[PDB]
């Protein structure tokens, strides 16, 4: 259960300073092994968080169309692995591409959704023997990811907490007529607040709540009497003030430009190459 | 880590004694992806912890506290004797970890009297977490090794819950009271068979959904022996135990909670302490 | 020496969930899906998915990083 799981303990983080503290400490790192290994072709922090922006999109694409169908679970854990894994290292050292995929590999098995390598490497559009070399490249790195990771594999989703909370509402909010409306709109908020950084800023069942009441304000409708009655004034303005930290990051985010990412495209090539 | 000793060879892995036990295409193996999943989400003193984990390349090495010995040790030993008390506490320590392990969604599906470990304090741990898995979202039957395995599971279950790992509980009972295995089946037919043979053959008030199973097939009718028969020397409150944990409907078998709120543990004697458990 | 029942205390930092006993008759297994007679014979019923889902729920929902 979540209120003693790993990610509570280890991967739920007091602010994004933080965070941002965390990824220039290993830009930093990296600056400094490859001075010490003997420049305009580094890159800052906030590029290589556009770079591991634009290459969480591209996970989300391959995990979209990959047959046979994968659950949900396993690719809010391969996005989760993804973010924990780019938390210390830098897109410099281990190319964002070869991790994406060695992450949905990981959450691929980690969740028990069985699947043999040949049919995952075909699900990649590429030749066979570039299928054969992502593999081989994937096989490489499971095993660092594995250790970026402090062997914490099991990630605590909102998907389960929306379900609980929607039953919820069905049974025990009867001013709320047709709680179900609300799972289209807040499903749609919950996909924006995975491209924000509050995975690892706050809890999934309070995701999962900022999600319903935000599409319920969206639709017009107040549930405040759901938290005070249904659901202490201190604790309440705790849950609120979460609430709107949640908006206010939703808010201020910004998707990657196409020019920048390109630029960045071709710097990291060339760090790599 | 400085190796000390050779401890075994398993299917999946080798373990060695390091004190701890450390235990070491497709990729990393799934059992080892399992157990890792599920035993760093666990902290419980009747489930066995990881204490940390490392490999090279697509092996990995785990570390475990080391665990002097197992149940089946025990049973199979023939110069101890095992008390009333001593079968109480080592009841109550498997159900507190089983407990403990479905309370966060749990089946560990392979409790065998082998996969109950001993510290050396005598307190017991759950183990063998490769074929564990989390239960309660809307599986295969080939789980549980076949003399400890449930009626619902040998006619072919797809979705269970707690009772497949209580029916093993109850077999374990039977094979501390005995000493021998209770239903030493060679086939699954023929472990259907001696399953009903012992505790007869349940109509539809005592299982009101068996012909739903795939692989259920019609049994001839059984006067099942008594259980205070079998289990000749046992009491009243450890025979009442023994029907809620050989109950054939899976719905009404006692849970883990249920067991533990039950009066054979509440009666008097109370259970051995763990220091003075039998070593062999 | 004695043996006592004593509850598992683990803190769930949220609000209270019902327990699996009472969920029929307090009218949440009217919103999940009912289990299949295929599936009450291996021992599953709905009132096990509607628990999992509220405790998930109302796991941590009180709590600051
Ligand atoms: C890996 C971990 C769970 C562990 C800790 N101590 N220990 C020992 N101790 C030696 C021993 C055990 C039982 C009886 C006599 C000696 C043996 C052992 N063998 C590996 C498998 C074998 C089958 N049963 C489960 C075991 O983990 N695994 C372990």
């Amino acid at each position: 259960m979540y209120h003693n799981s790993s990610q509570k303990r280890h991967w739920t983080f007091s602010s994004e300073e933080q965070l941002a503290r965390l990824r220039a400490d290993a830009n930093r790192k990296f600056r400094c092994k490859a001075v010490a290994n003997g420049d305009p072709v580094f890159l800052e922090p906030h590029e290589e968080m556009t770079l591991c922006k634009y290459y969480e999109k591209r996970l989300l694409e391959f995990c979209s169309v990959f047959k046979p169908a994968m659950p949900r679970s396993v690719v809010g854990t391969a996005c989760m692995y993804f973010k924990r894994f780019y938390l210390n290292n830098s897109v410099m050292e281990y190319h964002p591409r070869i991790i994406m995929l060695t992450c949905a590999f990981l959450a691929c098995k980690v969740d028990e959704f069985n699947v043999s390598s040949p049919q995952f490497v075909g699900n990649l559009r590429e030749s066979p023997l570039g299928q054969e070399k992502a593999l081989e490249q994937i096989l490489e790195y499971e095993l660092l990811l594995i250790q970026q990771l402090n062997f914490h594999l099991i990630v605590h989703n909102p998907y389960r907490p929306f379900e609980g909370f929607l039953i919820d509402l069905k049974t025990r909010y009867p001013i709320l007529e047709n709680p179900e409306i609300l799972r289209k709109t807040a499903d749609d908020f919950l996909n924006r607040i995975a491209l924000t950084d509050a995975y690892l800023l706050y809890t999934p069942s309070q995701i999962a709540l900022t999600a319903i009441l935000s599409s319920a304000s969206r639709a017009g409708i107040t549930m405040e009497s759901y938290l005070s009655e249904s659901l202490n004034r201190t604790c309440l303005s705790q849950l609120l003030d979460i609430m709107k930290s949640m908006r206010n990051l939703v808010k201020k985010y910004e998707p990657p430009r196409s020019e920048e990412v390109a630029v960045l495209k071709q710097k990291l090539e060339r760090c790599h190459s | 880590y400085e190796k000390l000793d050779f401890l075994g060879e398993g299917q999946f892995a080798t373990v060695y004694k390091a004190i701890v036990a450390i235990k070491k295409k497709d990729g990393i193996n799934r059992t080892a992806l399992r157990e890792i999943k599920l035993l760093q989400e666990l902290s419980h003193p009747n489930i066995i912890g990881l204490l940390d984990a490392f490999g090279h390349k697509s092996n990995i090495s785990l570390v475990f506290d080391f665990m002097e010995t197992n149940l089946e040790v025990i049973i199979k030993d023939n110069s101890l004797v095992l008390t009333p008390s001593h079968i109480k506490a080592y009841m109550l320590m498997t159900l507190q970890g089983l407990e403990y392990l479905h309370q966060h969604w749990i089946l560990h599906r392979d409790l065998k009297p082998n996969n109950l470990l001993l510290d050396e304090n005598g307190v017991l741990k759950l183990a063998d977490f490769g074929l564990a898995k989390s239960f309660g979202s809307p599986y295969t039957h080939q789980v549980v090794t076949r003399w400890y395995r449930a009626p619902e599971l040998l006619f072919g279950a797809r979705m269970y819950g707690v009772g497949v790992d209580m029916w093993a509980v109850g077999c374990i009972l039977a094979e501390l009271l005995l000493r021998v295995p209770f239903l030493p089946g060679d086939s699954d037919l023929d472990q259907l068979t001696r399953i009903f043979e012992t505790l007869g053959t349940p109509t539809e008030e005592q299982w009101p959904d068996m012909c739903s199973l795939p692989d259920y097939v019609t049994f001839k009718s059984f006067p099942g022996i008594p259980l205070h028969h079998i289990f000749s020397a046992a009491g009243d409150d450890l025979l009442d135990l023994i029907q809620g944990l050989f109950l054939f409907n899976p719905c009404a078998r006692i849970t883990a909670t249920q067991a533990l709120k039950m009066k054979y543990f509440s009666n008097r004697p109370g259970p051995t302490p763990g220091c003075q458990l039998p070593r062999p | 020496a004695l043996y006592e029942y004593q509850p598992l205390q683990i803190e769930t930092y949220g609000p209270h969930v019902p327990e699996l006993e009472m969920l029929g008759r307090l009218g949440y297994l009217n919103h999940v899906r009912a289990a299949s007679p295929q599936d009450l014979a291996g021992g599953y019923t709905s009132s096990l998915a509607c628990h999992r889902a509220l405790q998930d729920a109302f796991s941590g929902l009180f709590w600051q990083p």
